[PDB]
């Protein structure tokens, strides 16, 4: 479609809203120019959501306890407040971790206060208290607690700092109070910066007076990989093969101590900048550790990434990064010349979170694939930024789309494929348009690294390519 | 690395050597690890009879519960409606939760709106969200009716339903005429099913409370069925089917079974089917209302008795054979259409297969758990089958019901080994199914991970999982079963007994050690 | 010993200490046993290619084979007519062997006589034991038909049956209007289900041969349904509900769904249901004539094509959805009967199935075996969800059909890998399944010992068994369900994902080992 | 019920018969008297089955391949003939056994020859020869052959014999022709003759001459116990506990040395006297060996017999034997304890094939449950005549019952519970009345001995006190 026609298809969509809707959603909507820096020009994005017109979006508690905390594996964290939001967050999010589950590690379990309306209305502190002794009977090998804070905490008045101070003093125990209750901010994304400010100020400067560590010159961490389907596992990998040390995974498969460790890293390196680059930021004007952000999604990005990453240290390292890239160079070629044949042409709409929508159009280009519409649920305007020159010329952009806009884009462009969430996916399907989850990587992956790009070429070819799509329609009419 | 030609997935691909090297020197070197001989002390602790009295002496803690929260019961009571559309007056993230739970278990669309309250809303309340959210829902997704549920935000902060949707057409947001019902649906009281409840307590007074006076009960000759919160299509099926098939009149109060399994022939349909508001305004004029699961619709109940003069029949769900004897025969009396002899001999058949598969099920010792009309069904059919439901958990039951269950088992000698827990969890149930094993447990999803524990004790210590109850999330459409009637009874039958022949299947295979009672024919 | 309060059975009994010791004596003693690491090396090489070349070679010996002999065939054609004996001229031992066969999978009696021929028949022909045979038969147990086939010593010592029957109504055993259909049906030509197309086309010649004069095609504006050899009750009656569905007139030609399922109401029936005399009379008369399993009805064929004078429509078996919407569109063609908007949005649920499991399906390899029709079917569905079926089995298949299953094959691009085999037996497959090792077996009870084999090389090479087909002896309840059809396809689809997602839950079961791909949503 | 009604009951069913039939069946239908010794003077046996009537019976292959043969688990035995035979008996039959089946050990499989007309037409013997080198080829751990007749065989007048003999010296391997063609005899019974003349023609003098076998003064052999569900194991353990050493099981879990062994042992112990009576007798004129019959149903019967055979012997096993009966005393005391109650006065009919319709009476018995009805599918009137001592006054007697008289007797005599065979099971399920296979032990077992007998009580109570029995009638009618 020319630049005109989708202007056309977003004017259109748009005259089904009451004028108020309509004013501020014509804000949210725009036709890519790869010209454009500065994303402010052209679209905004991290308000409100309109009511009534079916967001996709999640609110801050997904991002503290279902994003952030959740897949720290030997802690234990507490969905505090009434029994709904722990209940449905319980292993949603497939990051994966080694562990005893019970025993050592704690994350696809769903610890709960829930709530009863004697604790709305005389509130739940005391209960904090008492759950957090039973905690430490029923689970001694936990290595700390965080307390996640549902809708009804901040609107009752508890004190959860109070008793997450005086029971850490109590237990010795790193007792983490997290105020990530869903009425706060606008989406998932506050629940990042309030979940990273929870680590700054309650578990990041442990050791910082601490100086047994034994260091070397290639420590770095991983800082927002939360290890979808062992993403994490098939990035690190890569960063040991090329000679670095990886400290620290924040937070797939992630550790307490790891996270404690990482202030004394030679270099932090961000995948998902959305999400943490607020304590990435922090541990650079704290420690003096560089971040840097990276891409791990598909030959082309990947080795984009190791190049750079490797040009921050010595000969060494940059010697043993195209060891790596030669090593894996026969590996990606086979997978792109089995499948890039098979997907050649083929058009993507995406809709996803926060990074994945700029971040994975590189891995679909790497077979011949183009994505000719994109959005993020939460993203914020760098983010965008960073968007607009990923994207193709006269390409479609959303953010925050409504449900209703959706499937009428979808209806106009005829996507070949969309990748996008559980709750867009039936949907689609019953369209006869094939769909990959690309939150989940539908029970897949991993999708991050040579490795990953492998299975993620598989996953779009069987499912695009399969059968069942050319059988949607009775022969009979 | 990969093989181009047979690509690894997580599984089996992390255990190649090289990343499970690097997966000892990420533990070794950064991850301060308990060591594995205190790993396996405490996890062989948590195995005990002592852990077990720790456990349920908690008070405050809850851990791995078997219950979700009101206005999820709410969204499923309303997708029952015909073009309605689910609305939760309150904040987002809720329904977003709401949507992908329902989505995961049926495998298909779940439409559902927020207003999107956010911290303005929450000391000015969220008057100026229902307006705009009535608006803007009306005009973008064009429902014919709009059902209103509340999450524990608005709860909490007290916003009056009832006073905002009155504003609301007051003011013009939305037609005078246009249908909102609503019920208040918190999180901390009861459990989803309590959501169900209000929400359908709601939608029923909305179309009958102020025309009561044209209403002759018995008038439109028809059963009202209101079957509560329920998540196998084939029981919404399965009881017009038999009631059809009768010959008797009905009306199905709250029936998602359509928008619940609509085709993939190129198009999305966002409603389809469900019952009708005309179907709502009329039914005051039925004989009587029958409720398929009375224990989560007292409210309605309340009502239904009150207002509408029915004389709703003392039924238990459905389930087994005794019971579907019993809801079969009432139905009889009430619509005074015999029972016809297609029905007589799906029961015979039924109790053939019983007949045919009783020296397998004997004795059979189940864990078991789930919501308390389902679970007291469980029970009621196993000991009918001559098993012993010995764990019987429901977490969000109550003392009345316990009472209920109590006297349900001393009814029968495979009852004796049997106890009834009421507001313990799946954590209680894993203590239970260590310290006092049976052979199966009966229940969701989330039974998978005690499967695991109790494997990771011995092979002679696991307690195999059988899928039924809600969320089933780890196999495919198993949301199409049945679990009521004859037809469910046969279900669950042929269910347990090759989950028991499987099992004995696997524990003989062994060559030359225990095959020698790996048997053709069982 | 046994201790009272759990008493042990075989497995685990002969597991104790004092058992096992006993055992060990017994071998070393007077066993005279190969050494174990002997009997592990030929194992061993039992899984190895040199092994299965060998075993390719062989052809004289046939061993385990997939299928069986034709009077089975005919006694259960027979058994799906009004009141009718089926009634075995032979050997008494064939008799008792196959109505415990079918005893064995339907769980139900099976009523069939012999006239039980013993040494002074074998020298003077079983004359006399027809004619006190069948007048004893009339008057034990009172049928209104009596359906007589062979066992093979009547073939060979060439027992005119014809002859026979004739001989026994002129000197009055049994009256002369009373009806005896018959077919020859020897053991060592085809197999079973050659056995019913025989059995059948006796019935219809018997039937109709002499009455065809006042016949005129589609005068009674019906089509006929020829079943074929069929053991799944839900196939039987898929088709007449389709059938209904369209509100086509139709007569299914030999129809066992109700004898083959009685209640236990506290009588025996011996007959229930079947097809009516009068319905075989006035067949000729129908439209049309369908077989749903041509590939062994092709005698019947010939009839009904020759006799008859239907034009019989060249139709696949209706499994999967290509065939399944074939059957639905030939049938609508010849009644003049639209499909119905039901069948329309069955068919689109079956489609809403594929695109939700597709992504675990995809790529899946399958071993298979059964009957010529239900394997090319099986094949058929299986090439529509992506699956490659790799070894396909047909003891009894013949060259035309493997040229026909060879192109199907060709059609797909998940054939490449597939290779039809035809005369080959499960030993012949064991070897197929160890050398090119697929994901999973599709076949009967007599599979799980391949699956005891392949888990005795090691836990990496089971292949697990998924029990489609006949005979199933090892689970319960199986014979109900439903192989045909929009609904068959939608019975398969979920037993095979959820086979495939049971195996990687048990892969993955592994506490700290393989559990991190443990996922509660799949 | 008293005589003259029981002999009522019988003329009443026999009025539906035709003359001829009538005739015949009135002598096979008899009112027990405990007191005759020659049960030629009640009832007549092992005559050919009336045509039509539906008989219960198989045939000599079943009685050779199935029941005597089939068992030997280190042989290989061939349904030589079409396929129905070896396909219908393959694994019906719970003859268990210790081996790794296809290696060493074959019981579960089915080998056959599959004859197709060209079979029928030439003589199958060439075919013969071929099958048996393959066997060798592809079995070569096999430690010798038998081949079953199948009906065609001795109708076509082929020659199995030649064949055994020429590749049996080419191979050096027992090759062993069995003529149980199903056309011979009138049931199972002479296909049991059959085999035990073949085992005794073929296999039992093989070590006539050698002298190597060390031999005890305590050696027996278990003849006539094919170990269903593991019966023979439940036997051998007591009879060794007593002091015995049993080097050889005819036939269940037997192996072929075992056999050739048996010459060599001081005294026989037959517990099937129908299926091997023949080779017993044999082997006292040939070897001098002495054999006795006993009984392992029940502990009154298990006691009396281990008695009985402790008396062959010495002091020393005579005190063991006690020692023995003193050890199981509580258990067997614990299971009448539990069950006996809930059985107390039931009554039962049996139906069964040679030996069971009298050898379980005592174990019924030991429950306080009194059968009032039993008979066999093809026993001789020397069964008979040991059956009638064992059964109560004016008891029902039936030989190779029909079809219909057993429903009409079971009709009038109403069981509390019913003891038969798979064809019998669902008939008299679907009357209401509680059934188990007296074959199979419905997959239960073993029943013989101590540990037999606790099983036996319990599936005797799980079945006819089933809470299913309660409900075949609609509430409503
Ligand atoms: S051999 Fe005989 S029919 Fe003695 S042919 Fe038959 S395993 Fe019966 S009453 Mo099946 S003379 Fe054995 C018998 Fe008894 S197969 Fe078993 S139960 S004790
Ligand atoms: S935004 Fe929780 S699901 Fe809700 S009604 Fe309360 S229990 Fe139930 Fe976010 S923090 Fe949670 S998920 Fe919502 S409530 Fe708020
Ligand atoms: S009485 Fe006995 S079981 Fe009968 S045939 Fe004869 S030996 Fe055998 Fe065999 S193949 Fe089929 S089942 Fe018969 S008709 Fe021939
Ligand atoms: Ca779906
Ligand atoms: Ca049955």
């Amino acid at each position: 479609m020319s630049r005109e026609e989708v202007e056309s298809l977003i004017q259109e969509v748009l005259e089904v809203y009451p004028e108020k809707a309509r004013k501020d959603r014509n804000k949210h909507l725009a036709v890519n120019d790869p010209a454009v820096t500065q994303s402010k020009k052209c679209i905004i994005s991290n308000k409100k959501s309109q009511p009534g017109l079916m967001t996709i979006r999640g609110c801050a508690y997904a991002g503290s306890k279902g994003v952030v905390w959740g897949p720290i594996k030997d802690m234990i964290h507490i969905s505090h407040g009434p029994v709904g939001c722990g209940q449905y967050s319980r292993a949603g999010r497939r990051n994966y971790y080694i562990g005893t589950t019970g025993v050592n590690a704690f994350v696809t379990m769903n610890f709960t206060s829930d709530f009863q309306e004697k604790d709305i209305v005389f509130g739940g502190d005391k209960k904090l208290a008492k759950l957090i002794d039973e905690v430490e009977t029923l689970f001694p090998l936990n290595k700390g607690i965080s307390v996640q804070s549902e809708c009804p905490i901040g609107l009752i008045g508890d004190d959860i700092e109070s008793v997450s101070k005086v029971k850490g003093a109590e237990l010795s125990k790193t007792i983490v109070p997290v105020r990530c209750e869903g009425f706060r901010g606008v989406s998932q994304s506050l629940g990042h910066h309030i979940a990273n400010d929870a680590v700054r100020d309650w578990v990041l400067g442990k050791r910082d007076e601490d100086t047994t560590f034994a260091s070397t010159p290639y420590d770095v961490a991983i800082i927002g990989d939360y290890n979808i389907g062992g993403d994490a596992w098939s990035s690190r990998i890569l960063l040991e093969e090329m000679g670095l040390r990886c400290v620290a995974q924040w937070s797939g498969d992630g550790s307490i101590s790891e996270i404690e460790l990482t202030p004394k890293v030679k270099l932090n390196l961000v995948h998902c900048y959305r999400s943490m680059n607020y304590i990435s930021r922090h541990m650079e004007e704290k420690y003096g550790i560089p971040w840097m952000e990276y891409n791990f999604f598909g030959p082309t990005k990947t080795i984009e990434s190791l190049r750079a990453i490797a040009a921050k240290f010595d000969e060494s390292i940059q010697k043993k990064c195209e060891e790596v890239i030669a090593k894996y160079k026969p590996e990606w070629e086979a997978v792109v010349a089995k499948y890039r044949p098979r997907l050649e042409g083929k058009r993507v709409m995406l809709y996803i979170g926060g990074l994945r929508p700029r971040h994975v159009i590189g891995a679909y280009e790497d077979l011949g694939m183009e994505v000719v519409g994109t959005g993020y649920e939460f993203a914020h305007n760098d983010d965008y930024d960073r968007t607009m020159k990923e994207m193709g010329d006269s390409t479609l952009l959303y953010d925050d789309v409504t449900g209703y806009e959706f499937e009428e884009f979808v209806k106009r462009i005829k996507p070949d494929l969309i990748g996008s969430g559980i709750k867009e996916k039936f949907i689609f399907q019953k369209m006869g348009i094939p769909f990959r989850e690309m939150h989940s990587w539908d029970y897949s992956g991993p999708y991050h690294g040579f490795d990953g790009f492998a299975i993620f070429a598989r996953d779009m070819d069987m499912t695009l390519n399969n059968p069942c799509w050319k059988k949607l329609q009775a022969p009979w009419e | 690395s990969q093989q181009v030609d047979k690509i690894k997935a997580s599984y089996p691909l992390f255990l190649d050597q090289d990343y499970k090297d690097m997966l000892a020197k990420k533990r070794d070197g950064f991850e301060e690890k308990y060591p594995q001989d205190k790993i396996d002390e405490v996890f062989q602790w948590t195995t005990t009879k002592e852990y077990q009295e720790l456990n349920f002496q908690r008070e405050a803690l809850t851990v791995n519960p078997a219950k979700a929260c009101q206005p999820l019961g709410a969204v499923l009571c309303a997708l029952g409606f015909e073009k309605t559309m689910p609305y939760v007056h309150g904040s987002q993230g809720c329904v977003a939760y709401f949507r992908s739970y329902f989505n995961r278990h049926f495998r298909e669309p779940v439409s559902c709106v927020s207003d999107s309250m956010t911290e303005d809303a929450a000391v000015f309340g969220g008057q100026q969200n229902m307006k705009d959210g009535l608006q803007n829902c009306k005009a973008t997704y064009k429902p014919d009716m709009i059902a209103v549920s509340t999450t524990c935000m608005a709860e909490v902060i007290g916003d009056d339903l009832n006073a905002f949707i009155n504003n609301s057409k007051k003011e013009g947001f939305i037609p005078d005429e246009f249908p909102v019902p609503f019920a208040h649906t918190p999180s901390f009281v009861g459990s989803h099913v309590t959501g169900w409840d209000n929400m359908f307590e709601g939608i029923a007074r909305y179309f009958t409370l102020k025309s009561m006076d044209d209403k002759v009960v018995g008038s439109n000759k028809k059963i009202n069925i209101v079957p509560g919160f329920e998540t196998y299509l084939g029981n919404f099926r399965v009881i017009k089917r038999m009631l059809s098939e009768m010959g008797v009149g009905y009306s199905l109060l709250s029936d998602p079974e359509e928008v619940l399994d609509t085709p993939a022939d190129g198009q999305f349909r966002m409603y389809a089917g469900g019952t009708t508001q005309e179907e709502m305004k009329d039914a005051p004029n039925a004989l009587n209302t029958v409720l398929l699961q009375p224990w989560h619709l007292e409210k309605t109940k309340k009502f239904v008795e009150g207002t509408w003069k029915h004389e709703v029949p003392k039924l238990n769900i459905p389930m087994g054979l005794d019971w579907t004897d019993e809801f079969l025969m009432k139905v009889s009396e009430i619509s005074g259409q015999p029972i016809p002899a297609s029905l007589t001999k799906e029961r015979g058949r039924l109790v053939d297969m019983m007949t045919d598969s009783h020296t397998w099920l004997h004795g059979k010792r189940f864990a078991l758990w789930g919501d308390p009309d389902f679970v007291m069904g469980l029970v009621k059919f196993l000991l009918e089958l001559g098993c012993e439901p010995v764990h019987i958990l429901c977490h969000n039951g109550n003392e009345r019901w316990k009472k209920a269950v109590d006297a349900i088992l001393a009814a029968s000698p495979y009852g004796k080994n049997a106890t009834v827990y009421i507001g313990k969890d799946l954590w209680h149930l894993r203590s239970l199914v260590f310290t006092d094993k049976p052979d199966f447990m009966i229940g969701n999803s989330y039974g998978k991970f005690i499967q695991r524990d109790t494997l990771h004790k011995g092979k002679e210590f696991e307690v195999p999982l059988i899928r039924i109850g809600f969320p089933i999330f780890d196999r495919h459409h198993l949301h199409r079963s049945t679990t009521l009637g004859y037809e469910g009874a046969m279900q669950i039958l042929t269910t347990l007994v090759n989950s028991i022949l499987e099992r004995l299947d696997e524990e003989t295979r062994g060559m030359q050690a225990t095959d020698y009672n790996h048997d053709l024919v069982r």
